């Protein structure tokens, strides 16, 4: 009876039931094969002797056998449900290729036999989770930092900007700058350790230059971390130097603009009459937004870029790491949304192309 | 539950006559299955919709609901008859008619494609050269594909304000042009045809992003065309460049009045002009046709015994159904947005 919600990601898949407040199964989006096949956490235990592939790259699905395997794992192994009995809502990256939408709809209706389903833009769900219909969502995750302006529930494709700058790149940058301090972090397990360090200790400095001056002139920011082997490492300025590769991508050898300038540009590609309601309704989402001080940094940067007489409000929910999935359960539990599902009858009539007319 | 879906759709506060007709036809065709006894009213309503005849189609829908009610839902019919008296049309936001006219223009292009030969445009090249002023260009290349003919006819834009002034001065109904002069600039858009940038759209009905003009309505002018004809999507205004095509076509007809198939040729020219001013967002269907149908401009076609098809097609079903799906999606989306807003205001009130 309950409608499943399956938010997909390059790193982590978040699956649960509508009406809840948090997903019941948040597991890695990986598939491993010997160097049979294993998915997610079961492929996590044998990472040394398995080839871990990421079927979602930069937010867009690239492998479809692997995605079928992940969805089979999500249904028959994580939620312990049968898709034939629930309407399976799904999430798509902004500016998703239409062939990919048709392929996911065909998979839902022809290999899992879901009675109904739907495909929503992840940033639109993140905007819904805050009780909004108009606003710009800065969805920064593990593979891509999308910037999606939305007007009355429609994600304007003429202003959606993409950024190949997300959590994985930040973890690699922290690995590099830890190697630049004498700590050998090159292998995979080193990547997991460095990602844990980044989650636990890193934060976005409100003033990068002043923070570097303070970190060089003192040791108050100097924090400690413990390896699995028992060794204790010490991280100083490197705490606020890793997330800065989102506001200054040149640190990673990228000619991009940074999440703040990407957001301002994506707002500037919009109509002048909806720019006031895009500034004051900036919603942050994704894991790579779970940085202390990132919201105030975004506030200051946008206030610098945006005009000097128009109010700006950066909206960072404490649950923003799940604003997509939350918005997918605030949606798949509404009474009106019960009329938006693509029935198996509608599929059998209109082919996999029904998704273009129903889920727009 | 189709009745529940239609009753939720009908609750929209931005519903207009176009959305009324589309939703009512969807409801009636879903309730009443494909029956030969009934497939003479649906096509009649499609034709009445295509011609901006909304009062007659509304009345026919209401009467068809009064009868046949034993096969319908009483509360849905009462909701239809309650919504109907209060509906209006906003020229700024006929966003179902915009989708319909865009898809119609695409279909009109596709059906002019099935024409035997493009000889009419090659013959029209000479008429264009004869009338093109000094401050213009000369066409010498042979036309072999539809795109070449489209660019050729669109090039008649150079004739404006030079040769068509005497034709505009004598013929009335243009002093009622309601195109705002204030240059609002351009804006990005991925919406084909005369659709607006910010409005929703299907993901298979998207065109590459480009700058489109931002044109407003001049409300100061009394009795504007957008007031006397509220039912037409305001794109730019009454089509002032169609007078250039008219001058070129008078020259062509005078040179070819004795042609055996001049009617088919002029119909091809006019249909391509109509389907090209919509497919590129300069003008909407009626913005061109209300110029083409002026009696002073109908005299030229009457003397040569020319029956203008005006782009009217024998099967406009596909874009009608696509507009039906568009309105269904929009209205259900508005209902869901209202439910979302109330569901969050309840939490705000509780804590
Ligand atoms: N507290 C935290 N602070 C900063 N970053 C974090 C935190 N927790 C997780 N992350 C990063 O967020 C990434 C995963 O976030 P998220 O699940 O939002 O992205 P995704 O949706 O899986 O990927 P995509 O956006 O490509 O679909 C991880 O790689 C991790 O490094
Ligand atoms: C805790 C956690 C979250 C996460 O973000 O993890 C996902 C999934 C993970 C690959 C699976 C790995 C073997 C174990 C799972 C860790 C899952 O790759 C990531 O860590 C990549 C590698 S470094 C980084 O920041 N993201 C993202
Ligand atoms: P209507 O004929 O009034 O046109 C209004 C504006 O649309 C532009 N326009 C009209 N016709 C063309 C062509 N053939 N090419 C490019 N632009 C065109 C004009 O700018 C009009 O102002
Ligand atoms: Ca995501």
């Amino acid at each position: 009876i309950a409608a499943l919600v399956v938010d997909n990601g390059s790193g982590m898949c978040k699956a649960g039931f509508a009406g809840d407040d948090a997903p019941r199964a948040v597991f890695p989006s990986i598939v491993g094969r010997p160097r049979d096949s294993y998915v997610g956490d079961e492929a996590q235990s044998k990472r040394g002797i398995l080839t871990l592939k990421y079927p979602i790259e930069h937010g867009i699905v690239t492998n479809w056998d692997d995605m079928e395997k992940i969805w089979h794992h999500t249904f028959y192994n994580e939620l312990r449900v049968a898709p034939e009995e629930h309407p399976v809502l799904l999430t798509e990256a902004p500016l998703n290729p239409k062939a990919n939408r048709e392929k996911m709809t065909q998979i839902m209706f022809e290999t899992f036999n879901t009675p109904a389903m739907y495909v929503a833009i992840q940033a639109v769900l993140s905007l819904y989770a805050s009780g909004r219909t108009t606003g710009i969502v800065m969805d920064s995750g593990d593979g891509v930092t999308h910037t999606v302006p939305i007007y009355e529930g429609y994600a304007l494709p003429h202003a959606i900007l993409r950024l190949d700058l997300a959590g994985r790149d930040l973890t690699d940058y922290l690995m590099k700058i830890l190697t630049e301090r004498g700590y050998s972090f090159t292998t995979t397990a080193e990547r997991e350790i460095v990602r844990d360090i980044k989650e636990k200790l890193c934060y976005v400095a409100l003033d990068f230059e002043q923070e570097m001056a303070t970190a060089a002139s003192s040791s108050s920011l100097e924090k400690s971390y413990e390896l699995p082997d028992g060794q204790v490492i010490t991280i100083g300025n490197e705490r606020f130097r890793c997330p800065e590769a989102l506001f200054q991508p040149s640190f990673l050898g990228m000619e991009s603009c940074g999440i703040h300038e990407t957001t301002f540009n994506s707002i500037m590609k919009c109509d002048v009459d909806i720019r006031k309601d895009l500034y004051a309704n900036t919603v942050l989402s994704g894991g790579t937004t779970m940085y202390p001080g990132i919201a105030d940094r975004m506030q200051k940067e946008i206030t610098a870029l945006a005009p000097s007489t128009m109010k700006i409000k950066i909206i960072a929910p404490p649950e923003r790491k799940y604003s997509v999935w939350i918005g997918g359960s605030i949606l798949a539990s509404l009474s009106t949304f019960q009329q938006m599902w693509i029935s198996k009858q509608e599929y059998d009539e209109s082919g996999p192309s029904i998704v273009h007319r129903k889920c727009f | 539950k189709i009745e529940l879906s239609i009753s939720l759709s009908l609750d929209s506060p931005k519903l207009d006559e176009s959305d009324f007709i589309l939703l009512s036809v969807k409801y009636l065709e879903k309730s009443l299955g494909k029956k030969k006894e009934f497939s003479g009213f649906f096509e009649d309503i499609e034709k009445l919709y295509f011609k901006q005849n909304y009062k007659e189609a509304i009345e026919k829908i209401l009467d068809f609901c009064k009868k046949n009610e034993s096969l319908l839902s009483e509360q849905v019919v009462q909701r239809l008859a309650e919504v109907a008296p209060r509906l209006k049309s906003n020229p700024k936001d006929n966003e179902s008619r915009r989708l319909y006219e865009t898809l119609y223009a695409d279909h009109l292009e596709s059906v002019i494609k099935q024409e035997s030969d493009l000889s009419v445009f090659n013959e029209l090249r000479d008429s264009y050269n004869a009338v093109k002023p000094e401050y213009a260009v000369t066409h010498e290349t042979e036309i072999k594909t539809l795109d070449e003919a489209k660019q050729f006819i669109l090039s008649f834009v150079m004739l404006n304000d030079n040769v068509e002034l005497p034709l505009k001065a004598q013929s009335e109904r243009y002093p009622k042009k309601d195109r705002s002069r204030e240059e609002l600039g351009n804006t990005p858009s991925a919406n084909p045809g005369i659709m607006k940038p910010n409005s929703p759209n299907f993901t298979d009905n998207l065109v590459p992003v480009r700058d489109v003009p931002k044109i407003a309505i001049n409300e100061k002018v009394a009795g504007g065309y957008s007031k006397t004809k509220p039912t037409t999507p305001f794109v730019a205004s009454l089509a002032g460049t169609t007078y250039s095509l008219m001058v070129v076509l008078t020259d062509y007809i005078e040179k070819h009045k004795t042609d055996k198939d001049i009617e088919k040729k002029v119909n091809q020219i006019i249909n391509l002009w109509i389907s090209s001013y919509i497919k590129e967002g300069y003008h909407s269907y009626s913005e061109v046709v209300d110029v083409l149908t002026e009696p002073f401009l109908q005299s030229i076609f009457d003397k040569a015994n020319i029956k203008l098809n005006y782009g009217v097609l024998d099967d406009t079903h596909a874009e009608f159904r696509k507009a039906q799906d568009y309105v269904f999606g929009l209205t259900i989306q508005s209902a869901m947005h209202h439910e979302l807003q109330e569901r969050f205001k309840n939490k705000e009130k509780l804590q």
